RNA sequence: AUCGAGAGGA
């Protein structure tokens, strides 16, 4: 923003006054309605030429004096001292310092990248943490396109339900988080319980992945096309015959067709050979046509990863740019969530599941209201992460009231206005809940913090990390063990 | 008054970054 | 220092780990997956035809 | 791999759900949790190496290491609450819960001691049933500051014939410690007793804590209103201080401290001063938290808390540096383009007099982020450089 | 909701990095080692753009 | 542990809410009625789905996972066998009930798919099962898909007898309120506070039915938890009177059952 | 990919007996039983009960792994008074009491019928 | 992508509400709590569910859907 | 039988054989989505 | 997607150089994250708008 | 298959 001393009524103020956002606004409304009729139709670039903000590049921000907020240029903060605004649950702010501001910032939090600004209150936690949220959000299972199902990708995965945040910072609607959301809202717990959540792990209700919790869609492309060589020699697609190639692959190759390709809808496990190519090359002897006629055939086909199993999603025949048959091969499966999974929250915090208890076991409320996760009290103190509690109890309080909560970075929601409005809803400020046992029935003698909050799945899913040999391939020069999973190597 | 005076507030500021948002986009350097 | 010093190895398994507070101190849970993968060679003495038999 | 006890013996018991599962105490050697960790498992193929690996790999053989005289696996996270939560003069137990704590214990003999109070209602007390898991014949003698055979505090440790006679059980006495039980029984007993202790006690506080219950809210952070107050002057008597020291600078008045020039005394007290108050804070506010608060208990108990970490959630953050000093002026003169040049006041180079609970200005959540990166890149460094050293 | 700040290359998509690099015609002056023969030197990496 | 014992108190009744006062029973039989409501009712649920033909956006586990979730009559469950009790061929009339849902886009605008259109194909033999719990005041029942002008879904679902203990889907309660002793009488809870856990700490709407504390009355040592205040909702599945009745037939039957294994050992003894 | 059916939480194996009695020689009538296919519904009910029984000295119960759906109850009764017995007595009673229970229930939904016709 | 059947944590149904949730939002100019609990969502539990719910199949139906004549 | 491949863009049943040329006769276009299949796909509603 | 096609990459650092650069510069302010960067050898040389 | 490069994980 521009300040200027414009106002001769007054103190230096912002160049921007109200006219403009007013304008602004409607431009927003006119664009979502119809009838065109706004002559004033103001952009950004309306404001950057009518003088009303700059580009200020880090050489010339050595020069100016900014302003992180429009309240700093109000002359009451400069003489005003005494207030009654000494509210104790907000921010101790630096006082009016200067008068000299050229400029003013237009919002702190714009700072914040766009990994970083899906946090909610990432001033709450501590630096490494929300690096390590940052790292962690390009990893969370959510619907990377809308048209996931034509785009052919290799390695797609998507969630069942994806859930929109109950805690939504003010950037999510300029990167659309709200829109193609990636995680689910679960009703988390930060109690101690049987122990199966005592490091960084987590327990999962049962009864929740099997109402569809966390269910995930992976999505596999296989390619193969004709090679390029047409001369005297080629490489074409067919259902190779058992007695007429060579090395044709251990996998089963009842589940071709004529084309050597799959119908889509058919259960593909293991080594099984979903594209059936043959190389109809040499040796060209007359040796071997007095053997089998067509021995000079040598399979080229393609098979299911030897870890992998699914169904054939959808089988696309297309022809490369040299003319040559291509195809690719889509082969989807769910992946529910199980005990060696990998969630996070938005705060760093990682954790596999350790043991899934059903919804009889799981300690519950006087209302019956039961947890989707068990997080271990031990995580906080260490990390810190004041942020993860308050966003579970400003999505607690959310939910109840029915709206969205202000996770923004650097407002003014306090957690005594979370605390006062959850109390308004008749619950415990602070959240905590009188739970029973499940196994007795009993009361627990300790109160739980309980409410919802939005966590992750990542990627690294143990079924994708499994894996044991015992005298299996081996290198041909140094004559050890290959190495590498999908090889099966030690 | 309001349209020459009633300075802005901390609200008032995400018109503008909407403003922004709207013109430029998230990818707007590369295309540029 | 790639092939002598250290080398890769048969019979041998990763995955990811979780707590078990119901395990002994020196005991560890292998899942069935990788313990059917994972074998040890017995010698056939008197002392054990019936139960590696059985096993075979 | 970077000690013995990453590499340990273990015995094998098939499960299914595809993760290998340890106890929670042989974290520690490994250095693992369970946020994602993989392991490596070895299979011996001959009888010679079997019996190699379960006469000197063994695991419990490995309790009492020989880097430094001490045990390495001890009682960890939810353990060390429980039991220190199970051992408080207060914790008395009913029969029926009693029962089943005795059940739990695979070396338990048959024999149901006499409960601690008899006429009004048979209770047991939590040492009762804790020392139902101790070896007859094991001895502790721990001494803290204030021990003296009566004291109310149960600061202190005294066990008679495998009895837990008074004090209360944490990470000094069942963690990893010089002279814990671990250790005492580990030379006493032998290995097997030990990892067997570690069996018994995991099972008994596992299962009270279960049937107890145990959390962490927002509210085990904010103090009541007259400790933010005083927390609130002792940060502003600080800053007076650093701006009474910064006026006899500027005056030319104050001393340069020999080995030091000017410029190095001034900041060297300013810091000082800074991080007294934080201390003072701290302090301040960890005295005011009730033994109700969590965050409190786990501190008690050794199970991962630290004070520091109530004063920087609970009161000030403190001065951030980098490189050893509190911000420097990137740009000319000063740290960010929202500061008059030439300032040197506690909030323009670092502080952040804020906690986590009250939030960071954009200012110190910058400054934060700094220090942060820096400690992310050392991190980094170490990784391998200590690896090469290991080499 | 593409953005479309990318190329597709034979299928693959592909991203150009923003390479980040010194500006040039600006002067540098900065103090070599005490060691070394030489004080302080100014530098440019003159170009015409 | 008396024969005329547990004494019931029904506060109010609906047909997905039956509240009650639940007392003169012991703990243990309280949450273990709780825990069989939750766990083990049999009800009737789809387990297997077979995609005839499937052009619309959900893939077919999506929609196999939502017809499964779907609830269906059950009224006269006990009627119909297990099909691992069963000697047919993977189903049949006696031990399952076969929907078949077929949708299509006839009109131009969006076609919303939903359990409505599921049609019983199989016999009932007058059982009184099959049926979606249709609850929706519009008529209309759970929405399982939508569909664009050409796209079409034909399905057969066969309806299965399970309990929620080997899958979820087959739950028969929503969820189940629990309490006892709202005034903390018993000291079974320690309440944490800051300055006064009588004024953080909400009163329990239970509260009403039971005796303040008196300040100066000692702690009555002796009391064991009672009149436990218990709220069943149903998915509607089953009316929730007959989730409570079943619950009790149900714990009724596993110790009848612990009883004849006990009686077969002895005789096994002689 | 190691995830068991979750049929064998109450379905019975090949030669998975319901229960296994073995006398224990840690104390004097005292026996150990172990469950099938049960959980914490059914053992927390029946020590509670136990527990009730004047000539039982000891009644505890424990789930050794959530991974199965299996448990171990001890008895222990005075002398002369057999433990199998008093788990005898343990389930009756349990019966009766269930029994009285849902006769209670069914009486009050009968008195509510009259209102519950009038709700929704 | 569709309106989740049978809540997670609980099991209650609100897969038949999202017509009706969205019904009262536009039609009645509720806000989003009195619309959750005008259809008896009376535990967070369930209004999470409804509340936070993305359609994305409104968003997939745009495409051509393999069609005779689209 | 060689009822096969589906065209993209299209709703063109090709039905093509060995040595068609893989272009739909009557879209030009060069994608052709295989046909989902005919036997039933059994699935398991859990 | 997002964050790739707003990513930026130092080559200075790609020399494994330990210093005072790939350090969180107060220049940065408001040009790019102060969170958001790497971890291992690019931590402080990766840097996002 | 090979080699090279990048991404990320413990
Ligand atoms: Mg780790
Ligand atoms: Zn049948
Ligand atoms: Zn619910
Ligand atoms: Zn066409």
């Amino acid at each position: 923003f521009i300040v200027e001393d414009d106002e001769s009524l007054g103190h230096k103020e912002l160049k921007v006054r109200k006219g403009h956002i007013a304008k602004l606004m409607a431009t927003e409304y006119q664009d979502i309605e119809g009838g065109f009729e706004d002559v004033e139709e103001y952009t950004w670039s309306s404001l950057l030429n009518e003088g009303l903000v700059e580009y200020i590049d880090a050489e010339e921000e050595e020069s100016i004096l900014i302003a992180m907020q429009p309240e700093d240029l109000e002359p009451a903060e400069a003489n005003e001292e005494n207030d009654l605004d000494v509210d104790p649950a907000k921010r101790i702010r630096v006082s009016h310092h200067a008068t000299t501001f050229t400029h003013c910032e237009i919002h702190p939090s714009m700072i914040l990248g766009v990994a970083a600004s899906i946090i909610p209150f990432p001033d709450h936690n501590q630096s490494p943490r929300n690096t390590y949220q940052s790292a962690m959000g390009k990893q969370a299972m959510g619907v990377f396109l809308t048209n996931y199902n034509v785009r052919m990708d290799t390695m797609a995965n998507i969630l069942y339900y994806p859930q929109k945040p109950l805690g939504t910072t003010r950037a999510m609607e300029y990167l659309k988080f709200r829109e193609l959301p990636a995680g689910q809202n679960a009703i988390v717990a930060i109690a101690c319980y049987s122990g199966y959540n005592q490091e960084d792990s987590m327990i999962m209700n049962q009864s929740s992945i099997d109402r569809g919790l966390f269910r995930s869609l992976f999505f596999r492309s296989y390619m193969d096309q004709e090679k390029k060589y047409g001369m005297s020699i080629t490489e074409t697609f067919e259902k190779p015959q058992r007695t007429n190639t060579l090395r044709m692959k251990h996998g089963t190759y009842d589940k071709l067709d004529d084309d050597g390709l799959i119908a889509p809808g058919v259960r593909v496990s293991g080594e099984d050979v979903i594209i059936g190519k043959t190389t109809p090359i040499s040796p060209d002897e007359e040796e071997l046509g007095q053997r089998t006629a067509y021995h000079s055939k040598r399979d080229a086909s393609t098979p299911l990863r030897s870890t992998e199993n699914g169904i054939v999603d959808q089988v696309l025949v297309t022809t490369n740019q040299d003319g040559l048959k291509f195809v690719k091969v889509r082969v989807r499966t769910t992946k529910i969530p199980q005990i060696g999974d990998k969630f996070a929250s938005r705060h760093g915090q990682k954790g596999t599941i350790g043991i899934t208890y059903r919804r009889e076991d799981m300690p519950f409320t006087a209302e019956g209201i039961v947890p989707d996760l068990i997080i271990n009290p031990h995580a906080i103190p260490s990390r810190m992460t004041v942020a993860h509690l308050i966003e579970c109890l400003l999505s607690k309080v959310a939910a109840l009231s029915g709206n969205e909560g202000d996770a923004s970075p650097f407002t003014d929601i306090t957690v005594e206005g979370i605390s006062k409005l959850l109390r308004e809803h008749g619950y415990q400020s602070r959240g905590f809940e009188v739970m029973y046992n499940g196994h007795t029935g009993k009361k627990l003698m300790a109160q739980i913090f309980f409410g919802p909050t939005y966590y992750q799945r990542l990627r690294h899913m143990v079924d994708d990390k499994i894996h044991a040999r015992a005298r299996g391939p081996m290198q041909v020069l140094t004559r050890q063990p290959v190495e590498g999973r999908s090889r099966d190597g030690g | 008054f309001e349209d020459e005076s009633a300075p802005i507030t901390a609200e008032d500021s995400w018109a503008v970054i909407s403003a922004f948002f709207r013109e430029k986009g998230l990818v707007s350097q590369q295309l540029d | 220092r790639g092939n002598l010093m250290g080398k890769r190895v048969d019979f041998s398994a990763r995955t990811v780990i979780s707590g078990d507070p119901n395990l002994e101190l020196d005991q560890v849970g292998v899942p069935k997956s990788i313990a059917k993968t994972l074998t040890y060679p017995e010698v056939v003495t008197p002392y054990n035809i019936d139960r590696l038999t059985q096993l075979v | 791999s970077l000690h013995k006890m990453s590499m340990m013996a273990h015995r094998v018991k098939v499960i299914p759900y595809s993760t290998f599962r340890l106890n929670l105490s042989v974290t520690s050697p490994y250095n693992a949790d369970f946020d994602g960790d993989e392991m490596n498992l070895h299979v011996p193929q001959s009888e010679e190496t079997r019996a190699e690996l379960s006469q000197l790999c063994a695991v419990p053989l490995q309790i009492v290491s020989p880097q430094s005289n001490k045990p390495c696996m001890g009682i960890v996270q939810d353990t060390l609450c429980g039991i220190r939560k199970l051992t408080l003069r207060d914790t008395f137990i009913e029969l029926d819960q009693v029962l089943n704590m005795l059940y739990w214990v695979p070396d338990w003999d048959g024999v149901i001691p006499t409960p601690a109070i008899i006429k009004p209602k048979p209770l047991w007390s939590g040492k009762q049933i804790l020392s139902v898991a101790i070896p007859n014949g094991i001895h502790l003698q721990r001494f803290d500051e204030g021990t003296t055979l009566l004291s109310p505090k149960d600061n202190g440790m005294l066990i008679i014939d495998g009895q837990i006679i008074f004090g209360v059980v944490e990470k000094k006495t069942v963690g990893s410690s010089n002279g814990g039980l671990i250790h005492v029984v580990t030379r006493e007993k032998g290995p097997q007793v030990c990892a067997k202790l570690f069996g018994n006690i995991q099972k008994v506080v596992n299962f009270w804590l279960l049937h107890n219950g145990f959390s962490t809210g927002i509210g085990d952070t904010i103090a009541d209103g007259p400790t933010m107050r005083e927390i609130t002057e002792t940060i502003a008597e600080a800053k007076k201080k650093v701006l009474d020291v910064t006026k006899e600078a500027q005056a030319n008045l104050l001393t340069a401290k020999h080995g030091m020039t000017l410029r190095e005394s001034f900041e060297d007290n300013v810091v000082r001063f800074l991080n007294e108050a934080r201390d003072k804070a701290g302090r301040l506010a960890e005295v005011n938290l009730k033994d109700l608060n969590n965050v409190k208990q786990m501190v008690m108990a050794g199970s991962k808390g630290s004070f520091i970490n109530i004063a920087q959630m609970s009161a000030c953050v403190g001065q951030q540096s980098v490189e050893g000093k509190r911000i420097a002026f990137g740009f000319v003169d000063r740290t960010l383009p929202h500061f008059s040049k030439d300032d040197y006041s506690p909030e323009s180079k670092g502080f952040v007099e804020n906690s986590y609970l009250r939030g960071l200005t954009p200012q110190e959540f910058f400054f934060h982020a700094m220090g942060g990166r820096e400690g992310l890149i050392d991190t980094a460094v170490k990784t391998a450089e200590t690896g090469y050293i290991q080499r | 909701f593409d953005m479309g700040g990318y190329f597709i290359i034979n299928g693959s998509e592909k991203v150009l990095i923003a390479q980040e690099r010194s500006a040039g015609n600006i002067v540098q002056v900065f103090k070599k080692a005490a060691p070394s023969p030489i004080s302080h030197v100014a530098e440019i990496r003159s170009a015409l753009e | 542990m008396s024969e005329e014992g547990p004494q019931v108190k029904i506060r109010e009744a609906s047909k997905d809410n039956v509240d009650f006062i639940l007392s003169n029973v012991d703990l243990a039989m309280a949450n273990s009625l709780r825990r069989v409501m939750i766990a083990e009712i049999p009800t009737l649920a789809i387990d297997s789905v077979e995609v005839e033909t499937n052009t619309t956006v959900l893939a077919d586990e999506f929609i196999a996972h939502r017809l499964g979730l779907i609830p269906l009559q059950s009224m006269d469950i006990e009627q119909l066998e297990y099909s691992r009790d069963c000697f047919c061929e993977d189903h049949c009339d006696k031990c399952s009930v076969v929907l078949t849902l077929q949708a299509f886009g006839e009109s131009e605008s969006t076609t919303n798919v939903y359990s409505k259109d599921l049609v019983i194909v199989s016999n009932l033999m007058g059982r009184n099962i099959g049926h979606p719990i249709i609850q929706d005041k519009e008529g209309n029942g759970v929405l399982i898909c939508k569909l664009r002008k050409g796209q079409e879904l034909k399905l057969t679902c066969v309806a299965k007898k399970g309990i929620a203990k080997e899958h979820a889907k087959w739950g028969p309660a929503a969820a189940i309120e629990f309490e006892y002793d709202p005034w903390n009488k018993l000291k079974h809870t320690d309440y944490w506070y800051e300055q006064d856990s009588a004024k953080e700490w909400p009163q329990s709407k239970n509260c009403e039915y039971e005796d303040p504390p008196n300040e100066g009355d000692p702690f009555d040592y002796k009391a064991q938890a009672d009149t436990f205040y218990m709220n069943v909702e149903s998915v509607g599945s089953i009316p929730v009177d007959q989730v409570v009745v079943r619950g009790i037939d149900t714990l009724q039957k596993k110790v009848a059952s612990i009883l004849l294994a006990l009686t077969q050992m002895d005789q096994d003894k002689v | 990919m190691n995830a068991p059916d979750r049929f064998e939480l109450f379905l019975l194996g090949e030669g998975e007996s319901k229960l296994k009695i073995d006398p224990d020689t840690k104390a004097p009538n005292a026996v150990v039983i172990t469950f099938e296919k049960e959980d914490h519904t059914l053992g927390n009910l029946i020590r509670a009960e136990l527990l009730n029984d004047r000539k039982v000295l000891f009644a505890a119960y424990k789930v050794e792994h959530p991974f199965f759906a299996r448990f171990k109850l001890r008895i222990q009764t005075t002398e002369g008074y057999d433990p199998k017995d008093a788990l005898k007595n343990a389930c009756n009673s349990i019966i009766n009491k269930l029994g009285a229970l849902k006769t209670n229930f069914e009486t009050e939904w009968n008195l509510q019928t009259l209102a519950a016709d009038d709700a929704f | 992508m569709i309106v989740p059947v049978r809540c997670f944590s609980c099991g209650k149904v609100v897969g038949d509400k999202w017509e009706s949730y969205l019904n009262l939002l536009q039609e009645d100019e509720l806000d989003e709590g009195t619309a959750l609990s005008r259809l008896g969502l009376k535990r967070y539990c369930c209004r999470r569910m409804i509340l936070t719910h993305v359609d994305l199949i409104e968003k997939f139906l745009r495409y051509n859907p393999l069609e005779k004549r689209d | 039988a060689t009822l096969k491949y589906i065209c993209a863009e299209c709703s063109s049943k090709l039905s093509l054989s060995r040595t068609d040329a893989v272009r739909c006769k009557d879209c030009g276009h060069r994608i052709l989505l295989k046909a989902r299949t005919k036997r039933l796909v059994q699935f398991e509603a859990r | 997607t997002l964050s790739h096609l707003r990513r930026t990459n130092t080559p200075i650092g790609r020399d494994g150089k330990l210093a005072k650069p790939r350090q969180l510069h107060n220049t940065h302010w408001g040009l790019v994250c102060p969170a958001e960067t790497p971890e291992g050898q690019a931590c402080g040389l990766v840097k996002n708008l």
